[PDB]
RNA sequence: UACCUGGUUGAUCCUGCCAGUAGCAUAUGCUUGUCUCAAAGAUUAAGCCAUGCAUGUCUAAGUACGCACGGCCGGUACAGUGAAACUGCGAAUGGCUCAUUAAAUCAGUUAUGGUUCCUUUGGUCGCUCGUACUUGGAUAACUGUGGUAAUUCU
RNA sequence: UGGUGACUCUAGAUAACCUCGGGCCGAUCGCACGCCGGCGGCGACGACCCAUUCGAACGUCUGCCCUAUCAACUUUCGAUGGUAGUCGCCGUGCCUACCAUGGUGACCACGGGUGACGGGGAAUCAGGGUUCGAUUCCGGAGAGGGAGCCUGAGAAACGGCUACCACAUCCAAGGAAGGCAGCAGGCGCGCAAAUUACCCACUCCCGACCCGGGGAGGUAGUGACGAAAAAUAACAAUACAGGACUCUUUCGAGGCCCUGUAAUUGGAAUGAGUCCACUUUAAAUCCUUUAACGAGGAUCCAUUGGAGGGCAAGUCUGGUGCCAGCAGCCGCGGUAAUUCCAGCUCCAAUAGCGUAUAU
RNA sequence: CUCUCGGCCGAAGCGUUUACUUUGAAAAAA
């Protein structure tokens, strides 16, 4: 295996029951690491599952040479779904959002303000 | 209101005689010498040298014990020592006077580049930064004016990704062993 | 304006906080609180910017409504709730107990304590006054009043309040000879012994103060926070211990440290 | 970079201005491969505006007999989720623009011992010598009847 | 009782008042469960009052452009001060009634003008200055123009109301409804300025609120305002030229150097571009990162101004002939025009350069 | 001198005043 994690900065996050590092990969000849093998290089390099490991933000430096991101490992898959944002969990196919715009939202809204009472949800 | 910051500087000075034959001529003997793309890399580099000797001429008129003086002339002697530019054995603001515009024109990651002996010529050295065959330390720069600090001089090498410099052949000599 | 202003500018907030100028156009607005706006530090950017124990402003929102972090003993889910002087702040899930110290440049440092002294905290009495049918009240810097003090405190003492009860444990009278720390002004976050108040009736005393290293400054006696008798501080003090070292001593224990590794 | 040059005369030295010179800021013309920042209906018209959106809001913890979903068929009032509506809070912040405005605004400096202050935080809250194991009447939502061409009318 | 530099302060005592438009002294909601009818733990919400915070308001001292073709102004249409009150949150001619006759001014009052919001700041600048600041931060003001209010702690609020003035929408003619100097967008104006886009992921704000909402804000689109970096070739051989104490002249000591019309010859090297997978991000784009193709007129083509002087660069060729034109200024043009119109060449800056205007 | 002097410590004074100069406070950020 080619490719290299490191974690410079490291803490544990009781708070946020999780740990939280800066993810350093090595991968010379190869594009920007997708994030789905990062993820299990971290699991084995932490003794855990990859579906409490969420990377995000890799950035890959000029040059080539290695890509610097972030990640959390959750203590459990449910302390994941509560405090991970929604968007995090919707990459890992743990969420998914509303299918309106904001635009239709809006003038529902607006067109709702014009009636009284139950006729209210009688709109759209 | 916006999070944008709008602190921007432009970084030389136009003369303010255009057409005259002595500056024209040195002007194009530096662009020469050094391989330089036009005029205003010359007056950046001139724009620099004259903001150093600025702050030198300010810190020569504070008394010789003003901590003022102290403090921001040696971090200006630290820093132009650390790019070479001065030599350790001038530590004195009076040595900021007596600086060049080549002086810092050796500097560029061109001309130590093509003093190294990694390219045949000066444009060869800037062909072959722009095309991303050299890296300082393990950086690929591809800044021709890329300033090489002192304790960067001696780590610049020829990439090892270029062809020059740990293999992979370029699209040319591949295309050409396909053909025969 | 009409009514009061509820958005603070992140230019416009309080240097020492520390934002940098392109993560947004506000900053988190202190709510109104014992400390005063410019005097205070958010619990969001104690726990975002200065602990990073969250990444984002929901995140900061998500451990105070866990109600995991105590403010002089009692727990805030408030984000912006100011934090001042003084002030404790109790992690007990992490286990780490942290008092809100000037820094010699002015910064709230991140001091960590031992849970002994997590239990008690410094008060500048801001006035003294008599109501309630001859029952003797007390106010603090920290907007705290407390009934039937010691006869003997006055104005601009310094009581030792216990956290758990509230109430006055000690105090430190203000006399030339005691330790001080600065809490406003240019010299902000010295410590040093007081050595004279020059009086100035109907105007600004001014409190001259000699640091540990012997260097002397001044300031108002309104900025003066009297922390110890004598030269003993009754609080931890951060790892500067209050002497404000100049830009030139400054760069040289930088240079001897970084030099000393490799 | 503490800088000048051309032009009055047949020629000269001046006064002196015109012109040149460099930046800067708007417009415009010609041209334009890469990449990072980044201003942008101020100037004339604080002129006029079609349309859409820009301020809403519920916790264990004010009021749930909407079967709208939903159970454990009962001295079991109220399981729970919950539209609506009542109640509370916000809507006085933000955003825009520069018309007014010449000790006015504003800036620094002081003062409020001459005032008000939702909220936050702390205190006070059996300190009053004189159906309570919980009082009264309404009104929404909901049902039902309607008016006007027309409204977030009622 | 305490405090202040200073109270007609704070606290105390007495004699009473104690507002129907009447003030505090809880008829509230959840969770956990208990204890030989009683006693309870942890909270949520609410109400005085006093501090505190956030302010607001009103005063102090000093500081503001041009103008004398503005030298006197104000004076119970309160002007300056006094006394008493009214009103106001409070100090106060804030207003009222009596009383006094004051108050400001060449140290520029008063009046007028301002293509005048003030400041932090910006451009330029040897030193000194000059000009600018509508514009993202702070303060003020306004919401078509005035005026008046309701609610509320806070508004003389305008994405609140009431009226008038101007404009204007629907109408069944009876009536009803308006306020983009919010975000887009349209018209008009002009020399002069972008999308009727995506999102609450970030920063924060609001709410009963960990959950909802936010054209604030963020993200993209247009963008040569402006700023930063930076391609449009590099190298070698060949023929040629030049020097190199080359012999005090002719390739018998002239290739361990250097240059170029070289449409010469060669290989190398590349990203502009197209495209793939990542990465990025709410989701995307962009940048970065792989990979594939991608350069020899590397036609994958650099322009804008100029060539008399000022002022860098041709009295070269053709045309025109005081015409057409150039020319900021001096001047050029009337048959050899170094100046016009063109070709060639050159040179100034260069992904930029010219012009107008203000400074 | 210091109308408090006590067996090294403090009620020790813009001492007509101002301008000036040198301090020290206090004074947003950008």
């Amino acid at each position: 295996d080619t490719v290299t994690i490191r974690t410079r900065k490291f803490m544990t996050n009781r708070l946020l029951q999780r740990k939280q590092m800066v993810i350093d990969v090595l991968h010379p000849g190869k594009a920007t690491v997708p994030k789905t093998e990062i993820r299990e290089k971290l699991a084995k390099m932490y003794k855990t599952t990859p579906d409490v490991i969420f990377v995000f933000g890799f950035r890959t430096h000029f040059g080539g040479g290695k890509t610097t991101g972030f990640g959390m490992i959750y203590d459990s898959l449910d302390y994941a779904k509560k405090n991970e944002p929604k968007h995090r969990l919707a990459r890992h196919g743990l969420y998914e959002k509303k299918k309106t715009s904001r635009k239709q939202r809006k003038e529902r809204k607006n067109r709702m303000k014009k009636v009284r009472g139950t006729a209210k949800a009688n709109v759209g | 209101p916006v999070a944008r910051s709008w602190v921007c500087r432009k970084t030389y000075v136009t003369p303010r005689r255009p057409f005259e034959k002595s500056r024209l001529d040195q002007e194009l003997k530096l662009i020469g010498e050094y391989g330089l793309r036009n005029k205003r890399e010359v007056w950046r580099v001139k724009f620099t040298l004259a903001k150093i000797r600025k702050a030198a001429r300010e810190l020569l008129t504070l008394d010789e014990k003003d901590p003022r003086r102290l403090f921001e002339g040696n971090a200006l002697l630290r820093r132009l020592v650390r790019i070479g530019v001065l030599d350790e054995g001038k530590m004195k603001l009076d040595y900021i006077l007596g600086l060049k515009i080549e002086d810092f024109l050796e500097r560029r990651l061109q001309t130590q580049v093509f003093k190294l002996g990694l390219a045949k010529s000066i444009h060869h050295a800037r062909v072959l930064i722009r095309q991303r065959h050299i890296r300082v330390r393990k950086q690929v720069v591809n800044i021709p004016s890329f300033i090489v600090r002192l304790d960067s001089q001696k780590h610049i090498d020829f990439s090892l990704r270029s062809p020059y410099g740990g293999g992979r052949p370029g699209r040319v000599k591949r295309k050409n062993a396909k053909k025969g | 304006a009409r009514g009061p202003k509820k958005h603070l500018k992140r230019v416009a907030a309080p240097k020492h906080w520390m934002l940098d100028k392109l993560t947004g156009v506000f900053a988190p607005r202190p709510s109104t609180g014992p400390h005063k706006l410019r005097e205070c530090l958010p619990l969001i950017i104690f726990l975002r910017n200065r602990l990073k124990y969250a990444l984002t402003g929901d995140e900061v929102k998500k451990i105070c409504m866990q109600r995991f972090i105590k403010i002089d003993g009692k727990v805030r889910t408030d984000i912006t709730y100011p934090a001042g002087f003084m002030d404790v702040i109790s992690i007990d899930k992490t286990g780490e107990n942290f008092r809100l110290i000037y820094d010699t440049k002015g910064r709230f440092a991140v001091h960590r304590i031992t849970p002994e002294e997590a239990k008690y905290k410094l008060c500048k009495v801001r006035k003294i006054f008599v109501g309630t049918k001859g029952i003797p009240h007390l106010v603090t810097h920290d907007a705290r009043t407390i009934r039937y003090p010691d006869p003997l405190i006055k104005v601009n003492d310094t009581i030792q309040i216990d956290l758990e009860t509230g109430k006055i444990t000690d105090f430190i009278k203000f006399d030339t000879g005691n330790l001080c720390m600065v809490t406003g002004g240019a010299n902000l976050g010295r410590i040093g012994v007081i050595t004279n108040r020059e009086r100035h009736p109907g105007s600004f005393d001014v409190v001259h103060v000699k640091d540990a290293n012997g260097n002397s400054f001044a300031t108002r006696l309104s900025n003066i926070f009297v922390i110890g008798k004598g030269n003993k501080p009754w609080i931890s003090l951060p790892r500067g211990k209050g002497i404000r070292l100049t830009i030139a001593e400054e760069r040289d224990k930088r240079l001897a440290a970084k030099q000393s590794s490799g």
